[PDB]
């Protein structure tokens, strides 16, 4: 019973790139669909599938091929990446397409970042910040503050680990990244996220807090040629330790 | 054929907030309200196909066919309501035309205001001095900042489950010689009782 | 405006010879065809004209999708029919959805299923509920029934999206379907007196006999309406002669708010 | 099971005349299931180019066709229309009567 399942959750990649987005339900549906979801705009359809062995274009087809393979599977294919192309994708599946008060079961999507060149991909750079000792007098609690910054483009996932267990309670981490540089078009990114514990949990000195943030970047076939590291996907972290 | 919707709405904690949507299209098969959360799949939240009202929980919808519109009803409203909410009307040929979206925001209610602006601990792999705005009502509005070397992120709700407590913030950073956490929110309106502790 | 209906047909069989088509669907404003598609060709197409040239070509390639969906659907509803009555062979599964336009204003809006040629379910869209022939249509009910936006859904499309399509059609073809060519009458004998029309447009007429003045429905032997083949009309009436008493038969034809009495010498 | 037998009408376009163009039909209907054989007869042979609609589709759930073909009617030919059906042992002739 996993509903609507598809990969990838990101990839950025070059113009001219070739890329696959698979989709799988295991509902029994019949109808299959792939969207995509752009600011400031309703969603609009690439293509469907009615029913297995049928496909047709949607309202946007154009530099987009799919392959409905079988009943579960249905493949959106981009055989030359294009900048416009930068979008939220989502797959769909109802169960029938002519049913007509049948709803949508949505994929939890696809984010694709089409770039000239790779040149400009950075992943972030994490610290954290311990809290302060006149927030801990004046209010019995203690906020930590993880900041990732420089990051292009906004691939990241970012968590906290305390004790070696995520946590999610106390947490609030922001909910779009921060432009650095908000005129640039290709501005690198700055994101915080915010842990509060009591000031008796922070007291206790072998409490461990560690934030983290995945970041999807290139691959072994992704062409590297700066003098720089090579930004492949990577976790970047950083911790502390109670303070008594 | 298009679907209009209002871009954000903003309503505070336990309060009622109507979400309209209206539609002109070639036909009409029937309107759809989904859940979206930040990141996450649209969720299906409702079908209305004939006039009238319909409840499910703390939401209900409303549709007119005459008048081409629909609402969706929220009541007692909840942080977890923060999403978008988007409206999708099937045509004469069963074709979902899709509304751009509501943005629903939702100010906590904020019990005991203790406005501050703390200066976080160095750390020792950065050059970066890190100050934290917190505890402030939820009327307050946190402006971006106007030096290029200033970093300011808006305002974020945190909640303590364990202690059924929450919280707006908002943090702001540099590496400048002259910032400090006395001055990094000057550009924006903050609480005349702004606690401001004192630097060592 | 007179009386105008517009309708689509489905019929899908089991086991179906190998060249007859599995499934099947027509559209017909009141009497034309308007549309067909089968599970030979995969293509819905027009059959009327006045279809074909007010529709653009993304239209039948929308439908021609929605149909070859629907085909799939019919499939799996007559395998599920064909499993619970425990019938071995070839059977049928047909479905009928429409609305009428009433000279009047006032519209109508019908849908049903049929198995083997005989009622299987009816909606009734006043009550929201579907009206079952035996338990197997009873199951199918309940599950129907249990899904009640879909039954709000076709509530509104038999008084709302129906009504729309046909006010469209009937514009489209109104040269076609809102002309009136009256009937060319005569009577002979054959002993029973024969009163024949020919050449009529639409085919909707009233043809009887009185005897004296009076109508005796149960002595008349009323004819079908036929089509001509060239988009015009035929019926006829008999009544049989009284060999030991004369009296005055005459003919009465109505058709499109004209009275027409042939009286027998 | 019911099976319906089909309703075999044979009659001209027009009022016939001898020496004068016309159209012979045959109008089968009421009939279930829809499979049918239709022909045409002259004299007892069947026409080859005869034409028909397409399957229509009644009320009732029976079907209905109609087959046609261009003739002259004369003094000594004779027509019929000949049908099976599953619900026919042998093919039903029904002779065009005037
Ligand atoms: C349940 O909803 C409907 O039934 C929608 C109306 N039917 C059609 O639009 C239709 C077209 C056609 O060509 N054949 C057919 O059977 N139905």
């Amino acid at each position: 019973n996993a509903g609507v399942t598809q990969t990838p959750k990101f990839q950025v990649l070059k113009t001219g790139q070739s890329m696959t987005l698979q989709c799988a339900q295991d509902m029994n549906h019949n109808s299959m669909y792939w969207y995509r979801q752009d600011p400031g705009m309703g969603l609009r359809l690439i293509y469907y599938s009615a029913s297995e062995g049928t496909t047709d274009k949607g309202e946007v087809p154009n530099g987009y091929n799919v392959s409905r393979l079988n009943k579960r599977e249905f493949s959106l294919r981009l055989e030359s990446a294009a900048p416009s192309q930068t979008s939220v994708y989502f797959c769909a599946s109802s169960v029938w397409t002519g049913e007509g008060s049948g709803e949508l079961f949505f994929g939890e999507g696809s984010r694709l970042t089409v770039l000239e060149d790779l040149k400009n991909v950075f992943p972030p750079e994490v610290a954290v910040f311990e809290p302060s000792e006149a927030e801990i007098s004046h209010t019995q609690k203690a906020t930590l503050v993880c900041l990732a910054t420089g990051f292009y483009p906004d691939h990241v996932e970012l968590s906290w680990w305390v004790n070696g267990k995520e946590v999610h309670s106390g947490v609030c981490t922001d909910p779009q990244p921060l432009k650095e540089q908000p005129a640039l078009n290709d501005s690198r990114y700055a994101l915080s996220s915010r842990l509060r514990v009591s000031a008796t949990f922070w007291q206790n000195p072998r409490n461990h807090f560690r934030c983290q943030v995945q970041f999807y970047g290139l691959s072994e076939n992704d062409e590297w040629t700066q003098d720089r590291a090579k930004p492949v996907t990577q976790i970047v972290s950083a911790e502390a330790w109670g303070r008594a | 054929q298009n679907i209009d919707q209002p871009t954000e709405m903003t309503a505070t904690e336990g309060a009622i907030v109507q979400i309209n949507c209206t539609y002109q299209t070639s036909g009409f098969n029937g309107l759809f309200w989904y859940q979206q959360h930040a990141g996450e799949a649209p969720t299906f939240l409702s079908y209305n196909v004939l006039d009238g009202l319909e409840e499910k929980g703390r939401f209900s919808s409303f549709l007119s066919r005459s008048k081409g519109y629909s609402y969706l009803l929220l009541k007692e409203l909840q942080m977890k309501d923060s999403a978008s909410y988007l409206c999708a009307v099937k045509d004469s040929n069963y074709q979902l035309i899709w509304g751009a979206g509501t943005k629903l925001i939702i100010k906590p209610d904020i019990q005991n205001p203790d406005p501050a602006v703390y200066q976080l601990r160095d750390s020792k792999s950065s050059d970066k001095s890190v100050c934290l705005f917190t505890d402030f009502d939820s009327q307050t509005n946190v402006s971006q900042s106007k030096d290029s070397d200033v970093y300011i992120t808006d305002k974020c709700v945190l909640d303590m489950r364990s202690m059924d407590f929450k919280s707006n913030s908002a943090v702001a950073w540099s590496n400048k010689s002259d910032f400090a956490c006395a001055n990094a929110f000057n550009n924006s309106i903050i609480p005349e009782d702004t606690f401001f502790p004192s630097p060592e | 405006m007179r009386t105008h209906s517009l309708r689509y047909f489905r019929l899908g069989v089991s086991d179906p010879i190998h060249g007859v088509p599995e499934f099947i669907s027509v559209g017909y404003v009141d009497s034309h065809p308007i549309t067909t598609y089968d599970s030979v060709t995969r293509q819905k197409e027009p059959r009327a004209p006045w279809m074909a040239e007010n529709l653009a070509p993304d239209h039948w390639e929308r439908y021609t999708q929605l149909l070859r969906g629907w085909q799939q659907m019919f499939k799996v509803e007559l395998k599920r029919l064909q499993r619970h009555y425990n019938h071995s062979g070839s059977h049928t599964y047909q479905r009928m959805i429409g609305c009428e336009l009433l000279e009047d204003g006032s519209t109508t809006g019908f849908l049903q299923y049929a198995y083997d040629g005989q009622d299987f379910l009816i909606f009734n869209k006043d009550t929201l509920s579907w009206l079952a022939v035996d338990n197997v249509a009873h199951t199918i009910k309940q599950a129907w029934e249990a899904n009640q936006h879909e039954l709000l859904y076709q509530k509104n499309w038999l008084e709302e999206e129906c009504i729309a399509w046909l006010k469209r059609f009937l514009e489209y073809g109104k040269d076609t379907l809102q002309r009136t060519e009256p009937p060319l009458v005569r009577v002979n004998r054959k002993t029973a007196l024969f009163c024949k029309a020919h050449g009529f447009y639409p085919p909707e007429i009233y043809m009887t006999w009185m005897k004296n003045g009076e109508e005796i429905v149960q002595e008349i032997d009323y004819g079908d309406i036929l089509p001509s083949g060239d988009g015009t009309y035929q019926a006829w009436a008999s009544i049989e002669l009284d060999p030991q008493s004369s009296n005055l038969y005459s003919c009465h034809v109505e058709h499109s708010g004209v009275h027409m009495v042939l009286q027998v010498p | 099971m019911i099976q319906r037998t089909p309703k075999i009408q044979v009659y001209s376009r027009h009022p016939a005349e001898n020496g004068k163009s016309n159209f012979l039909n045959c109008y089968v209907s009421g009939f279930h299931p829809s499979d049918i054989e239709v022909d045409l007869l002259k004299n007892g042979e069947r026409i080859e180019k005869v034409e028909h609609s397409d399957l229509s589709f009644s009320k009732d759930w029976s079907f209905y066709l109609l087959y046609y073909t261009e003739f002259t009617p004369t003094e000594k030919d004779e027509y019929a229309c000949r049908v099976n059906h599953v619900t026919l042992s042998q093919p039903k002739i029904v002779k065009w009567d005037r």
